[PDB]
């Protein structure tokens, strides 16, 4: 029952640069391990016995370590190099455990989001149920605000926010915003806006329609 | 080549048994030990057990010890794991690894996903999206209440693929998922095909102004 805590919780780095993420363990351990995994796909051996690369990985890759801090390094960011890595220890004992892993995201500038809002669908105007949604288009750094207005009123609690996986062209992020309100609440109002606050805006966009 | 193929999704509710399966391949299956790893999404991996078909041994986490079992049938050269009395925490992805010579596993399995719920499957109701900052303008559709996942969203089928950006599903308050699927394309037809296995709802739409 080892715990092995991984830092930091995520990072960025752009290609070229050294990365190194930690693994420290709660107490003493023989030997550690390391795992890169990417979305979609199962994890896939990097690292063995504390320092050996294992099949395909290449020799920018290195690890090493001892007692309770072991480190996985990169001598110079790739752009395929963008994945979680999991650490994993091993030692007489029974339970072989894991780290909560490292997400590697890639650096590059800031940049301002593209907003637009959408209106309710006619068809799910019939099912009694009405939802706005608000696209905030190709931005960087992932932190984006989304407060959802309706007559100026902020809302709460009736919004579902995603976000996709980094570009892997212009390493951007896309998120969305769903605002879902009974058919009966969204005729009872008229002005419906979308304020969203990001470090590349100035001040925040604010994109709306009237019902 | 050595090929590990996991059997496919399961919605089992709870209190209930699951039993999946990791077809061997490729490889003297009675030769290396296999093990199976559990992925809560946010809480990284967890070493569950591992089996060594040619003798039938197994080694288990204690937290799996009762949970778990691992089994083998060298005549199909598949591995077995069965989870009993299954709650929602045991809603996650197996995956299932070959140990190989060098002591790391240098094979995996595509894995399997486990949705732990009692509620039978729902299929989506798609609605469109009404087609300008940064100097584009963006249109697309809401695959909404949906249970369990996935839904595959392409557009025109498979037709349309620069400026597409399928979100990832949302939980909602009313415990059914539902996700956004939105292509972007500036100043200079457009059709969605929503496709969800579970319930066989394969739905296109048209997208209009
Ligand atoms: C899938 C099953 C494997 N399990 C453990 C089993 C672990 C091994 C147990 C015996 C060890 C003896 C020795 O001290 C070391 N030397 C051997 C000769 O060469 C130089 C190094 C390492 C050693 C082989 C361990 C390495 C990590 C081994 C494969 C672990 O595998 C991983 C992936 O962590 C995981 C769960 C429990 C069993």
């Amino acid at each position: 029952q080892i715990v092995l805590t991984q830092s930091p919780a995520l990072m960025s780095a752009s290609p070229g640069e050294k990365v190194t993420m930690t693994c420290s363990a709660s107490s003493s351990v023989s030997y550690m391990y390391w795992y890169q995994q990417k979305p979609g796909s199962p994890p896939k051996s990097w690292i063995y016995l504390t320092s050996n690369l294992a099949s395909g990985v290449p020799a920018r890759f290195s690890g090493s370590g001892s007692g309770t801090s072991y480190s996985l390094t990169i001598s110079s960011m790739e752009a395929e190099d963008a994945a979680t890595y999991y650490c994993q220890q091993w030692s007489p004992n029974p339970p072989i455990t894991f780290g909560a892993g490292t997400k590697l995201e890639l650096k590059r500038t800031v940049a301002a989001p593209s907003v637009f809002i959408f209106p309710p669908s006619d068809e799910q105007l019939k099912s009694g149920t009405a939802s706005v949604v608000c696209l905030l288009n190709n931005f960087y750094p992932r932190e984006a605000k989304v407060q959802w207005k309706v007559d100026n009123a902020l809302q709460s609690g009736n919004s579902q926010e995603s976000v996709t996986e980094q570009d892997s062209k212009d390493s951007t992020y896309s998120l969305s915003s769903t605002l879902t309100l009974s058919k009966a609440d969204y005729e009872k109002h008229k002005v419906y806006a979308c304020e969203v606050t990001h470090q590349g805006l100035s001040s925040p966009v604010t994109k709306s329609f009237n019902r | 080549q050595v090929q590990l193929q996991q059997s496919g999704a399961e919605l089992v509710r709870p209190g209930a048994s699951v039993k999946m399966s990791c077809k061997a391949s490729g490889y003297t299956f009675t030769s290396y030990w296999i093990t199976w790893v559990k992925q809560r999404p946010g809480q990284g991996l967890e070493w569950i057990g591992d089996i060594y078909p040619g003798s039938g041994s197994s080694n288990y986490n204690e937290k799996f010890k009762s949970k778990a079992t691992l089994t083998v049938d060298t005549s199909s050269s598949t591995a077995y794991m069965q989870l009993s009395s299954l709650t929602s925490e045991d809603s996650a992805v197996y995956y299932c690894a070959r140990l190989g010579s060098r002591h790391y596993f240098d094979y995996w399995g595509q894995g399997t996903t486990l949705t732990v719920s009692s509620a039978s499957t729902k299929g989506p109701s798609v609605f469109p999206l009404a087609p300008t900052s940064g100097g584009t303008a963006a249109l697309g559709c809401l695959v909404k209440d949906y249970f369990p996942e996935p839904v595959t969203v392409s557009w025109n089928s498979g037709a349309l693929t620069s400026g597409v950006h399928t979100f990832p599903a949302v939980l909602q308050s009313s415990g059914l998922y539902s996700l956004s699927s939105v292509v972007t394309v500036p100043s200079s037809t457009y059709i969605c095909n929503v496709n969800h296995k579970p319930s066989n709802t394969k739905v296109d739409k048209r997208v209009e102004p």
